[PDB]
């Protein structure tokens, strides 16, 4: 095959040209996103039950939809809060590799049968059925700054002016509202309600009946009359419009003649659809839109065309409303791209000058020139051929595969370069000669490496979905780079390569390069010297090397092992939390005082803070709040100190001096999903009936028995919230029915004005709102108020609330978790420092053991999938070793050979485990996928030395020594190369700092030091391992 | 209404009884109450612990002290069914007859619930039998509407 | 049923339609909303699209709109199916 294209370059050329021009239209047609997709689906069904609180929506609610969620295909778990606001989630989780599709609509279609089971105020709400995704593309924030509009105007705005136009944007998927849209508010007024004898009741049913829509029919309609001259629509009454309509509806005609209007008895105004939760933006009003990149989209275009659009929509905007920007992947994105593409350009550049600089010919400069991005373009049209997106791992699986691109072109030339220099060749002679000599090794190689990587793409769940992009990619780059050093090279080097003549090392010559030629070609020979010294005492060796698989060994394990680096992300958040029954009002005070912080004792490196009352990552409420801080670009924060990590801890210390408040900051994880490695997540469950109160108690003795192994266990806590102090009002059905009194008339008159009621819709400007009738604050903050309100009794008498109720406080829930259809309690916690996480959680599920009779634990999330696929890491390996072994053994015809390969390995990974445990870096991912990378090359810097030995005993008749450093000999060189190209190439990232740094050093640190071992060790090492396999067998 | 009050509070609707114990050391307030008047003896009686109860009844707590809503803690006690703390909050002064908001005494409750250890208990340290609520019903009342045969046997 | 063009359409087809974006493949978007009460939106795929999935992903997003659109027209029920325009034939029935 070789030869085959030796003697047709033309061939070659087009099949070079065609992979390019795939390649070329694949860079064009690949989708550009930050991470792809990592975690399982998810599918959350979310409601609510205006007014209600925990328990209600739990019983009336939560039970019956999860009661009837069966029948769906792939299902592994699935979890539910029930919270004091009115609203529940539920979070189907399905298998990895389900269509997400499929899984929302059959959870949807299970929930439209479920739906008429549920009360007719939530039906009337309807309940949302979302796929789960907590990846934003970016937040628009939209803020008035000249004071003239409540973020209730401003979201109005956003609603029915920007938002479907952003939704309409190419490549958005999908567009969430930071607020709601207008409401007709009904604020309503007992005392008036009361001396016009009117309930909420009346003024729901005023509603009904006068902001309506009314059918009438047509005039001349069908069957007709014949001879009618005239068809027409009958046009009837309609929904109403605006607040003075609203005001107009007419409640009572009192006796005299008097008139009562909704306006007699209740403030009225476009108001928000509820007032949970207040957005401040530097401490102005705001809101907003979380926007989510589309399927197959384009994260750089669909920023850029967002940006634009919300450019043509500027002329129109009121005084003072203004767009920021709080949080955008995409300038993140950006640094990437333009970070692997320079690394991918400055390769070929050291590449050039190495080239260069040993073989002194321009000719042959060029030949890595071409094959490389022929080579990186074809492996991008792969990658368009299984649909992977242009990603940060993706990206970064090809400057880690760039070293064995480099190298297969490295190889092939140098080898026909030096059987000329040695032979006196013509080119085309001398490659045939030469790709004889490595073509069988090259086919070999590239199965070993492949039983390297493809294992790694079936590692299973979210980490195995992250293993596969770096398992892919490099899979193929290797692959095309095999393939071009077979077919483009062999005609390149025939074709483009300049004679050389017998002898000629090219010894006698200038300056600069005579002299390296002979300090180079000298180094050769104390080299070769040297492994023959070290070949006359071989025990001395295997002692040593036994000493660096004890030391790699020793390194390995005390090595924390993380997923992904943390990284300064231009953004982080920040916790509050104040204790139970606390105001809104009081957490304001809290937030205010966070946003004063960040923008007095960071003026430096804060741009904004975006202040979020009544949410919180633990719960909904008034007591509850979240932070999120947006910083000045990195060229404007240099220096670990202004970095995020840095502002973290000092924000966290402040804030701990918050009197009556739980306040912390905290940076985003890199994939927004996986938590914490050494972190676990528990479901404690009560499978018998026990109920909340013995479920807060075996919760109690688990956490407590926890805390008292610290060595092991270490922030083991609670994800939900505590009990909270609640009013029970218990009405009195005989005392009502003696009064003449209805129930149903005191309950609506109850949760109406004191939860609020969705009456029905309206038309404002064209677009249809709803409709809210509530008490106006004063007369629904406080116990006394109680009585202030009256309901209508049947013989037409006034009766308050004070005369047919009675109320006490008693401890509840303002949040009721369950999974898998039981009440549960969810329980977060890490290993303690150096523990593994399979053994915390092993002691967990010990501890667990001895709770109370009726309770049964769980893992789930990062758990579930640890407990279920970690354990390949084995397995999956011991088939590499095998086939690694076998292939080894075809190539080389020998079951005792590939051991002289084989144990090159640890002679990469030492370094890499020195170099990174310098560092005080981790043993995450990218470090993992980069020791493979390592261990190849190392591996096939070895084959080749082993082959050419091989070849040479068996061919040339030599003895074992004699060709064990004729061969060392002609693989020096071309092994200090690649190894100097290499080391160079990656040196960028071993030393960046912020923007995307902590990946990159993470990538390049580990890749570093293990080519520096893997060098040095194996110019010796090999040799040694060669003989001694030999000499046993 | 302090560092040490919140605390103490905290200490006693979990129950901790050695963080109690300090507290008590440190001169934490007996009468630290939150924002719908409970001091740590109702947290304590709403609850169940008897050891920081009589802990708490050492260091001056107020046995008739009252929530917003009128209700002490031999109510919360007597209600929730908490036979041992009953005894100590009466033994320790604690008003058998207190009426909350409602007229609802502690006899009441525990007549709903039908704890009738604690009734007797409450009726033997003298509790008003004939005494109503706001509904006007007494114990018996409560106790023929529930049915509770036993129950309506003691109150006679 | 029983209203109008304009009713039918604010209270219906914008509130349905705005929530349709974002799915595989949509060419283009036609809808109507005539005077009977009718609203018929049409969404049109690439060429190649699978007709099956399409039709589940524009239900799953007609799903975020029901609740939003008016109490009576849920009750009337709302579909959503591939569908064609063009009649094969006309099968007509007379009697002689
Ligand atoms: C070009 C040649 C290179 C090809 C290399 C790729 C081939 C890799 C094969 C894919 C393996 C799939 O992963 C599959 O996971 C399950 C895990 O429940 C394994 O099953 C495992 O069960 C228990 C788990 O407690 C293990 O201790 C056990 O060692 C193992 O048998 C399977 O043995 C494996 O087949
Ligand atoms: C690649 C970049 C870095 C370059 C240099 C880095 C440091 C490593 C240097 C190479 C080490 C090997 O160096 C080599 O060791 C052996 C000993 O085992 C020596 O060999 C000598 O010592 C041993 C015993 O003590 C004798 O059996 C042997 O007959 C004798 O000649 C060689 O004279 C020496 O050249
Ligand atoms: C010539 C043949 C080549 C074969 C040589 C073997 C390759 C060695 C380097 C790659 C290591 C692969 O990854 C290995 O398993 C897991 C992968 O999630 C890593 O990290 C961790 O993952 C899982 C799940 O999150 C944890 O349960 C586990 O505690 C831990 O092992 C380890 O840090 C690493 O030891």
């Amino acid at each position: 095959m070789p030869n085959f294209f030796i003697d047709r370059p033309i061939f070659a050329w087009v099949i070079a040209i065609i992979i390019m021009l795939a390649g070329g239209l694949a860079i064009l047609k690949l989708p550009v996103a930050q991470y792809p997709t990592i975690a399982p689906p998810a599918v959350t069904i979310s409601a609510s039950y205006p007014g209600a609180d925990a328990k209600t929506v739990q019983d009336t609610v939560t039970q019956v939809i999860e009661q009837n969620m069966n029948g769906i295909d792939n299902l592994m778990y699935m979890s539910s809060n029930s919270d004091s606001t009115g609203t529940v989630q539920i979070t189907l989780t399905f298998e990895s590799g389900t269509d997400a599709d499929i899984a929302q609509v059959q959870v949807q279609n299970k929930l439209q049968l479920a739906m008429p089971l549920l009360p007719q105020e939530v039906q009337q709400q309807g309940v949302s059925v979302e796929k789960s995704s907590s990846s934003f593309l970016m937040v628009v924030g939209v803020i008035n700054t000249d004071g003239t509009m409540t973020q209730e105007d401003i979201s109005d705005y956003v609603a029915a002016n920007m938002k479907d136009a952003i939704s309409r944007t190419s490549g958005v998927g999908d567009v969430q509202l930071f607020g709601s849209q207008y409401a007709m508010r009904i604020w309503m007024n007992p005392n008036e309600l009361n001396k016009f004898q009117l309930t909420p009741v009346d003024v729901i049913t005023a509603i009904k009946a006068q902001n309506a829509q009314v059918a009438a029919g047509q005039l001349g309609g069908t069957p007709p009359v014949k001879g009618q001259q005239l068809n027409a629509s009958i046009i009837a009454q309609t929904r109403l419009t605006s607040t003075e309509e609203f005001g107009k509806i007419l409640l009572k005609v009192n006796q005299d003649g008097s008139r009562v209007l909704l306006r007699d008895v209740a403030k009225i105004e476009l108001g928000g659809e509820n007032y949970d939760i207040i957005a401040e933006f530097n401490g102005q009003p705001a809101s907003g839109l979380g926007i989510k990149l589309a399927t197959g989209a384009n994260a750089l275009d669909t920023a850029a065309a967002i940006r634009a659009e919300l450019a043509k929509m500027e002329p129109f905007f009121p005084s003072g409303l203004k767009i920021v920007y709080p949080y955008d992947t995409t300038p993140f994105v950006k640094i990437s791209i333009h970070e692997v593409v320079k690394t991918l350009v400055e390769a070929i550049i050291l590449v050039f000058l190495v080239m260069y600089l040993f073989l002194q010919n321009f000719r042959a400069t060029l030949i890595p020139t071409i094959a490389v991005p022929v080579v990186l373009l074809g492996t991008f049209a792969v990658l368009a051929a299984f649909g992977f997106s242009i990603n940060t791992l993706t990206m970064f699986g090809m400057v880690l595969a760039i070293g064995l691109l480099v190298d297969d072109a490295i190889v092939v030339v140098e080898n026909v370069e030096r059987v000329m220099a040695e032979e006196g060749l013509p080119p085309k002679e001398a490659t045939r000669k030469s790709m004889g000599q490595i073509q069988g090794a090259l086919v070999g190689i590239a199965m070993v490496l492949s039983a390297v990587f493809v294992p790694m793409a079936f590692f299973g769940g979210s980490t195995g979905a992250i293993y596969r992009q770096f398992s892919i990619t490099i899979v193929s780059a290797m692959a095309l780079s095999v393939l071009v050093a077979l077919i483009l090279t062999p005609a390149l080097c025939a074709t483009m390569l300049k004679p050389i003549a017998k002898g000629d090392h090219g010894e006698g010559k200038k300056g600069f390069f005579g002299w390296f030629n002979r300090m180079f070609e000298k180094s050769t020979h104390h080299y070769t010297d040297s492994v023959g010294g070290i070949l006359r005492s071989t025990g001395r060796y295997l002692v040593l090397y036994l000493i660096i698989v004890v030391g790699m060994a020793y390194l390995f394990v005390r090595l924390p092992s993380s997923f992904l680096p943390d990284e300064d992300q231009g953004v982080f958040m920040t916790m509050v939390q104040l204790p139970a029954g606390a105001t809104q009002e009081r957490t304001q005070k809290v937030l205010n005082e966070v946003t004063h912080y960040y923008l007095t004792k960071e003026k430096n490196n804060v741009e904004s803070v975006f202040a979020v009352n009544g949410f919180n990552f633990a719960g909904r409420g008034q007591n509850t709040g979240i932070a999120f801080v947006s910083l000045k670009d990195w060229a404007d924060r240099p220096g670990e100190e202004n970095k995020v990590e840095a502002i973290t801890m000092r924000a966290t210390r402040a804030f701990s001096q918050i009197k009556d408040a739980m306040v912390f900051a905290f940076n985003l994880p890199a994939i927004v999903e996986l938590g914490t490695a050494t972190g676990f997540d528990f479901e404690l469950i009560d499978q018998a009936g026990l109920g909340h109160e013995k479920l807060t108690q075996a919760r109690n003795q688990l956490l407590a028995e926890a805390a008292k192994h610290p060595d092991m266990l270490t922030s083991v806590r609670p994800n939900g919230l505590e009990d909270t102090p609640q009013f029970k009002i218990d009405i009195d059905q005989e005392k009502a029915q003696a009064l003449g009194v209805s129930i149903n008339d005191i309950n609506t008159t109850l949760g109406a004005a004191w939860g609020g009621s969705y009456v029905n819709d309206f038309i404002d400007r064209g677009r249809v709102k709803k409709v809210y009738v509530m008490s106006e604050a004063k007369y629904r903050m406080l116990p006394d108020d109680i009585g202030d309100w009256y309901v209508r009794a049947a013989d037409g008498q006034m009766v308050p609330f004070s005369a047919f109720s009675s109320s006490r406080w008693e401890y509840g829930s303002p949040r009721l978790e369950r999974y898998n259809g039981l009440p549960s309690m969810e329980i977060l916690g890490q290993a303690a420092p150096g523990k593994s996480t399979g053994e915390a959680m092993e002691l967990m599920e010990q501890l667990a053991s001895k709770l109370p009779t009726g309770v049964g634990y769980d893992w789930t999330g990062m758990s579930y999938q640890e407990r279920l696929s970690g354990n390949q890491a084995p397995s999956l390996y011991a088939i590499s070793l095998i086939v690694v072994f076998l292939c080894l053994a075809a190539l080389y015809e020998s079951w005792s050979i590939p051991f002289s390969v084989m144990l090159v390995v640890p002679l990469g990974v030492i370094g890499a485990l020195l170099a990174a445990t310098f560092r005080g870096l981790t043993n995450d991912v990218y470090f993992q996928v980069g020791l493979l990378t390592t261990i190849g090359l190392s591996a096939k810097n070895a084959i080749l030395i082993v082959e050419f030995a091989k070849d040479l005993m068996d061919k040339e008749g030599k003895g074992l020594i004699e060709a064990t450093l004729d061969a060392v000999r002609m693989r020096l060189r071309p092994i200090l190369m690649t190894s100097l190209a290499f080391i160079l190439g990656v040196m960028p990232l071993v030393i960046s700092t912020g923007a995307g740094s902590g990946a990159q050093n993470a990538v390049g640190t580990g890749v570093m030091g293990g080519m520096v071992t893997a060098t040095v060790l194996a110019i010796f090492f090999v040799p040694v391992f060669f003989v001694v396999v030999r000499r046993r067998f | 209404g302090s560092d040490l009050g919140k605390k103490l509070l905290e200490a006693a609707r979990a129950g901790r009884d050695d963080e109690v114990r300090i507290l008590m050391a440190n001169g934490a307030d007996v009468n630290a109450a939150d924002v719908v008047g409970w001091t740590p003896l109702h947290l304590a009686a709403y609850w169940g612990h008897l050891e920081i109860v009589e802990v708490l009844l050492k260091n001056g707590a107020d046995v008739n002290a009252y929530d917003t809503l009128g209700s002490t803690p031999l109510h919360l006690a007597a209600h929730f069914g908490h036979l041992e703390i009953v005894e100590v909050l009466l033994k320790n002064g604690a008003d058998v007859n207190a009426k909350d908001d409602n007229g609802i005494t502690p006899l009441h409750l525990a007549a709903n619930r039908g704890h009738l250890e604690i009734v007797e208990v409450l009726l033997k340290y003298g509790a008003d039998v004939n005494a109503q609520d706001k509904f006007g019903k007494t114990a018996f009342d409560i106790s023929i509407n529930n049915g509770n045969e036993d129950l309506a046997e003691i109150l006679q």
